[PDB]
RNA sequence: UAGGGGAUCGAAGAUGAUCAGAUACCGUCGUAGUCUUAACCAUAAACUAUGCCGACUAGGGAUCGGGUGGUGUUUUUUUAAUGACCCACUCGGCACCUUACGAGAAAUCAAAGUCUUUGGGUUCUGGGGGGAGUAUGGUCGCAAGGCUGAAACUUAAAGGAAUU
RNA sequence: AAAAUGUAA
């Protein structure tokens, strides 16, 4: 095999990517009020109730 | 050779019921054979039997019926600590309701639970169902 | 392939090392 | 290659064992006979099927027809199944052996005795 | 349970010698038909008549012993016994299926061969073997006439008869339909010569 | 099968064999229950008066249902002789 | 695997035969486990026979015959011999039609 | 649309039998599945996986659906259904159907006491299929199905609650361990026990008494 | 039987051929050989220091087509000369 | 190894063709050899790829040896007597046929059955495949080799039966 | 009688 190749690509496609953050989210509670939020959605008022179960979906 | 005698009786009753015999014939039997045809008759697994006697070992025929489904043995001669009762129930016997291991004891040749009432042991024989 | 070949093979490569390493003694 | 198919024995086959006191061995009466019964498309298509059966008529004025019947020939079956008119109990009574002639002795009567010799 | 005089009778055992029925097999003699009198010398063997009466008197307790007369099968593989099989169902009302048997007959509600039966009846064993595995997977009672050479497999009653062809299929469902109407029928005693001809069973030529 | 108060606990009862002593389930396709009537007076086997016999389906597979065929109807009195026991 | 129940052709009872040689080819093929057929024919064809009760004396002669036995090696069997091969249930057949 | 054929199918048309237990009771086969809903109106679903199966051709390849669905309820009824057809919707509907022509009770008493109830099971049984061997262990109250998470699911639409599993050889494969696992529960029957000791009268056929309403027309 | 002795005092015969058959495991082997108290570039331990001899470019193999990107690094307790692999989208800038 | 013998076939080798090449496959000659005496060598798809003894679960026919019966036959001089064959039966056998409710991955096998319904007694070996039956030491052998028998490193497959 | 071979698409 080759013992010596080329390492001018030490982070190519890395940095050639557009640059994109992150925006101040929604804030979302700590604990015991989290998992409050995935009874009622999943069980209680349920998702969708189409075919079987989705938490992310499609285009639709 | 022939080593275990009663590991021999047991061996053409196995495919004895395997068919739906109504006899049976054992040979050469010895003391230990009689006390233990008597231990599956005493609950009511098997029938009665009759000791052909010869100038030899011998023969018994036992007439069984259908109730019985397995009877074997266990080589070679174990000890038993009277704790060994208690997880062997759980290492063979169909069932926390029904089923008897007959062993020997000093006493005679007898099951767990009689065992139990006077608390005797000694060596082990087979399991019976 | 024939492993009659392989067992061929190392019966000469043996005997060839054996006469070479008569050579140091 | 010129064979007959399905629908050719298929419809040959039906129209004999319902209406067979009539049918002959001519081609313009077997033809035009598929046209007083039953209802077709084509023509060629229906000469097909008075060719095959006038084949079969053949056969039929012959005894029997392999694979067909109506119940008037099982009646016709009864009539000739007396045959032979002489018989073959006449010649002597019992022909047997010495191994034969034991048997007798142990349960029978109107069966005689007979020894014959016999090499294994 | 016994009868009354269902017993032994000189007339009808020696109406069973002009049928040959006594007459045994050969070098073959399966294991499950210790039912002789006398070995017969030669390579031959003799069937007691006193008992092959006792198989058919039994199995005929449980051919009157089904609801309704007709759901009774009447197999024939044998030409020899083609007739005889159509004169059976045709005085008590089952039915024949002789010639070709056709898999599907107790199987496959789709054909017009079907018939749900309560009692089944074989002619030979032997080659009858398809009609033997038919009853087998709805649980149904099968009868055979075996001889000493036909294998008793999936079969209830075995009775000792001479397979061989002849006059003694024609001689067996002859009294077996006089026994129907014995017990719950159209017959009366037992000094009843019955109207009925047995030359109107067995194999008419050609 | 019952429970501390008594009652008969656990749902559906399984047959058994007569000749065998050998339980008769469902998926036993091969098995016969014969129904022999009893006869009496100027023959009448009558529709409601028969004798039950348990022939499983293993007993079919070798043929056997024969050798207890004429054991289970000697005893009954309706095989005269016949068979023989002592052999 | 193994097809047969006899492998080759039988080896219960003994462990070691003499091998001959094939008359085709002649390569060496154990005793039993070789193919040797009957040549049970005529000295002639079905035509000459006529010519020779003509020139011969005697009254109609005699006509003899000559027997043989062929030996293959499998090999030479299947080349266009006595073969055809079979098929499952049909290689069981031991009879000579 | 349902008006079924033979004896057994218009005694069931007809109210005769009621009970799936009668059925079972003489042996007697089943033939229609229409006839085992009249008889069991509360069956429900519970489909496992499905594999499609390949088979080649002289032009390329040729695949199939197979769908491997169960049905039965809590109490003591299982069906198995095996159905390999053309598309993933017809191997649903008509693998059901043939769930219901293999319909089998299962037997399960206690772990070692006799109080009420059916928890556990009854005895030590077992079925094999090809190389897998699944043994059934009784277990006391409070504890749980102890299996694979197919043959768990399975046994629960079988009417069982506390239960123990030892597998041999390759078990990877849903068929073998849950075909297996059919023949484990039908030897529930199959063995002996004292407290079924009791020669029975063995009662005569429905389709005895019964063979004169369904006979012909 | 079926291939054991199931004798009382035959308990010794048990335990020979038990030990012999263990030195087929790969596990017991190379634990009671003590493999890593030889050779193996970790002597008793789960993490090692080395220093960079190099840095080299080591390629990838089938049913691939492309490149590692590696480097090369020294045993300090036992002082040989091996090969690491760097991690990661790059990075190389950090190593040296 | 050493003597004797040494027709035939025939590792090597020779050789005419054959192929693109032919030191192969085809032909022809022929050293060792193939045989025997006294020593060796000690491995074989050395296989029933199935260790040794013990018991039971099967319908049957062949067939070698001994055994018992038959108012069976042949030999004839003469009923004989044996000897030969036939038939019933039988142990030790050499195998087979149709199934196997059994077991088995399947092919299959009255054993490879009596294994989760898990134990008759007992011997030896393997534990993914390679590396590699290779290394070092040892040990027998005249030599060739035999016997015992590794490590480093490598890889997600090797493999077995069976249907299209 | 003679008659070999298969680049990353």
């Amino acid at each position: 095999a080759k013992v010596h190749g080329s390492l001018a690509r030490a982070g190519k496609v890395k940095s050639q990517t557009p640059k994109v953050e992150k925006t101040e989210k929604p804030k979302k509670p700590k604990g015991r009020a989290y998992k409050r939020l995935l009874y009622t959605r999943r069980f209680v008022n349920v998702t969708l109730v189409n075919g079987k179960r989705r938490m992310n979906p499609g285009p639709s | 050779t022939r080593s275990s005698v009663l590991a021999d009786a047991l061996n053409a009753i196995n495919n004895a019921e395997k068919t739906g015999k109504r006899q049976v014939l054992i040979r050469p039997s010895s003391k230990v054979i009689i006390k233990f045809l008597q231990v599956m008759q005493k609950h009511g697994y098997i029938g009665e039997f009759e000791y052909i006697d010869d100038h030899r070992s011998g023969k018994i025929v036992v007439q069984l019926n259908g109730r019985l489904n397995k009877c074997g043995v266990i080589s070679p001669r174990f000890n038993v600590k009277i704790g060994d009762i208690e997880k062997w129930t759980a290492n063979l016997l169909p069932a926390r309701q029904f089923g008897y291991v007959i062993l020997t004891t000093s006493a005679g040749i007898m099951d767990h639970e009689e065992a139990r009432r006077k608390h005797v042991s000694g060596k082990i024989l087979g399991f019976v169902y | 392939m024939r492993a009659k070949w392989r067992k061929k093979r190392t019966r000469r490569l043996k005997r060839k090392r054996r006469k070479v390493r008569a050579r140091s003694k | 290659g010129r064979v007959r198919t399905k629908t050719v024995k298929r419809a040959s086959k039906a129209l004999i064992e319902r209406y067979y006191p009539k049918l002959t061995l001519d081609f313009q009466t077997n033809k035009r006979l598929c046209d007083e019964i039953a209802t077709i498309q084509s023509k060629r298509l229906r000469n097909k099927i008075a060719g095959y059966t006038t084949h079969l008529m053949k056969r039929i004025q012959k005894g029997p027809v392999r694979g067909i019947s109506f119940k008037l020939q099982e009646e016709e079956r009864e009539r000739k199944d007396q045959y032979v008119p002489e018989v073959s109990r006449s010649n002597g009574v019992l022909n047997v052996d010495n191994q034969t002639s034991d048997l007798v002795k142990s349960l029978g009567l109107k069966l005689p005795l007979s020894v014959i010799n016999v090499s294994a | 349970s016994l009868p009354a005089t269902f017993d032994l009778t000189p007339e009808d055992a020696q109406l069973l010698l002009a049928a040959n029925t006594h007459l045994g097999a050969r070098n073959v003699q399966v294991h499950q038909e210790p039912y002789v009198f006398n070995a017969r010398p030669d390579g031959v063997h003799v069937i007691n008549v006193g008992k092959t009466w006792e198989k058919l008197v039994l199995a005929a307790r449980i051919i009157a012993a089904i609801p309704n007369p007709e759901d009774v099968v009447a197999i024939s593989s044998r030409t020899f016994g083609q007739r005889a099989v159509l004169k059976f169902a045709a005085h008590t009302g089952a039915t024949p299926i002789a010639g070709r048997f056709t898999p599907g007959s107790f199987t496959n509600y789709i054909t017009r061969s079907f018939k749900e039966p309560r009692l089944v009846i074989v002619t030979d064993p032997r080659s009858d073997a398809q009609a033997i595995k038919e009853a087998s997977y709805v649980n149904i009672p099968v009868i055979a006439l075996t001889d000493l050479d036909s294998p008793s497999e999936f079969v209830d009653v075995a009775i000792p008869c001479n397979n061989r062809g002849k006059h003694s299929i024609g001689l067996i469902w002859y009294l077996l339909a006089r026994e129907v109407l014995r017990l719950r029928g159209a017959l009366v005693d037992r000094t009843q010569p019955w109207s009925i001809m047995p030359d109107l069973y067995f194999y008419r030529d050609p | 099968m019952e429970n501390d108060k008594g009652q008969l606990v656990e749902l559906y009862v399984p047959r058994k064999c007569s000749a065998t002593n050998r339980i008769i389930k469902a998926d036993d396709h091969a098995s016969v229950q014969i129904n022999v009537a009893k006869v009496d007076e100027e023959g009448r086997a009558i529709p409601g008066e028969y004798v039950t016999y348990a022939l499983s389906g293993y007993v079919r597979s070798r043929g056997e249902s024969d050798d207890s065929l004429n054991r289970l109807a000697q005893n009954d009195g309706l095989l005269k002789n016949v068979w023989s026991y002592s052999r | 695997p193994k097809k047969r129940a006899s492998n080759g052709r039988n080896k219960k009872g003994r462990g070691h035969v003499k091998p001959v040689r094939c008359v085709n080819c002649s390569k060496s093929i154990p005793k039993d486990k070789a193919i040797k057929r009957m040549a049970i024919r005529n000295i002639v064809e079905a035509a000459a026979v006529r010519d020779l009760s003509e020139a011969s004396v005697y009254p109609e002669y005699a006509l003899p015959k000559t027997y043989n036995k062929l030996h293959y090696c499998v090999s030479c069997a299947i080349h266009a011999r006595i073969v055809r091969v079979r098929s499952r249930e049909d290689r069981k057949n031991r009879a000579p039609p | 649309g349902w008006v079924p054929v033979t004896k057994l199918g218009r005694l069931v048309k007809a109210g005769k039998i009621t009970t799936i237990e009668e059925i079972f009771l003489h042996s007697l086969p089943v033939k229609e599945f229409q006839i085992i809903d009249t008889l069991l109106p509360g069956l429900q679903d519970e489909v496992m996986n499905i594999k499609p199966v390949q088979k080649q051709t002289r032009a390329g390849q040729r695949t199939r659906f197979k769908a491997v669905v169960v049905v039965g309820d809590s109490n003591g009824h299982v069906g198995l259904g095996i159905k390999t057809a053309k598309e993933v919707a017809g191997a649903i509907r008509a693998g059901i159907i043939i769930a219901k022509l293999s319909v089998i009770p299962i037997r399960r008493g206690y772990w070692g006491t006799n109080l009420g109830q059916p928890h556990s099971l009854a005895t030590k049984t077992t079925g094999k299929c090809g190389s897998v061997t699944v043994r059934l262990i009784p277990a006391p109250r409070g504890s749980g199905i102890v299996a694979s998470p197919a043959v768990k699911k399975l046994l629960q639409l079988a009417g069982v609650e506390d239960v123990y599993t030892q597998s041999n050889g390759k078990t990877r494969t849903l068929e073998n361990t849950l075909k297996a696992a059919f023949v484990a529960i039908g030897n529930t029957y199959g063995f002996l026990t004292p407290n079924l000791w009791a020669e029975q009268p063995l009662p005569v056929s429905p389709l005895d008494i019964y063979s004169d309403e369904a006979s012909a027309q | 039987g079926k291939g054991k002795p199931r004798g009382l005092n035959s308990a010794r015969k048990l335990r020979v051929h038990r030990r012999n058959n263990r030195w087929a495991e790969n596990n017991y082997k190379k634990r009671l050989l003590g493999t890593a108290f030889k050779s193996s570039p970790f002597g008793g331990s789960s993490h090692a220091k080395g220093i960079v001899l190099e840095k080299l470019g080591i390629e990838s193999k089938q049913p691939n087509s492309a490149i590692r990107k590696c480097v090369r690094v020294q045993l300090i307790k036992n002082g040989k000369k091996v090969t690491a692999f760097v991690p990661n989208d790059g990075c190389l800038n950090f190593v040296d």
